[PDB]
């Protein structure tokens, strides 16, 4: 379970000297993930999807 | 996704992580704050890492 | 003192430093859980990945 | 030692109270019960003398 907890939402990063999402102004790094590709987390160390 | 509200939001997990860790650190099993050094019988910590 | 060459001219350094415009380290054996946690919150709030 | 004589048993359970004292010194009764077992011990040495 700890091993899977490492991989659960693998991702890729996006970059640019540009406007990071203005929605309440994130700042860190731009990404798309398995938290975004239809799939998501729920609190039990469990997955959720659409 | 980490909008400043999200960045605060995601932080607010950490306080609960912080709170829980403080709770379990100060845990007074059989009266002993189980981890006040070896002197587990009296306050080991505060919330602020003191 | 000058002059110098592209070949590094070297001369032995100090015994001590006491306060400094320190370089930025992220690697150490040691740990300070709580001070780390609050510091990382500082990174998160303004969004320090860099 | 029909009923292994009180002194040797006073010592025994007294030493049982010791491992109990190790269980919780903050539980003062561990002291008191421990103390009492010796009290029988010592006073039993006293009466045998007489």
């Amino acid at each position: 379970r700890s091993s899977i907890l490492a991989d659960l939402f693998d991702s890729q990063v996006v970059d640019g000297t540009t406007e990071d999402a203005n929605g309440n102004k994130v700042n860190t790094k731009v990404m798309l993930s398995m938290q975004d590709f239809g799939l998501s987390l729920n609190d039990a160390g469990t997955l959720s999807f659409d | 996704s980490n909008s400043q509200t999200s960045r605060e939001a995601i932080a607010k997990e950490l306080e609960r992580i912080k709170e829980s860790i403080v709770q379990l650190a100060n845990t007074s099993v059989n009266g002993q704050y189980l981890f006040a050094g070896s002197q587990v019988a009296n306050k080991p910590f505060d919330s602020n890492g003191n | 003192a000058p002059p110098f060459t592209t070949t590094s001219t070297v001369q032995n350094g100090p015994n001590f430093s006491f306060s400094a415009n320190n370089s930025l380290t992220i690697d150490e054996p040691n740990v300070d859980i709580i001070k780390d946690l609050d510091s990382m919150i500082d990174a998160v709030l303004k969004g320090n990945m860099r | 030692d029909l009923q292994n004589t009180g002194i040797l048993q006073d010592l025994e359970n007294y030493n049982k109270a010791w491992n109990d004292f190790a269980s919780n010194p903050n539980e003062n009764a561990t002291k008191i019960a421990l103390v009492k077992a010796s009290q029988t011990l010592t006073e039993s040495v006293n009466n045998t003398f007489a």
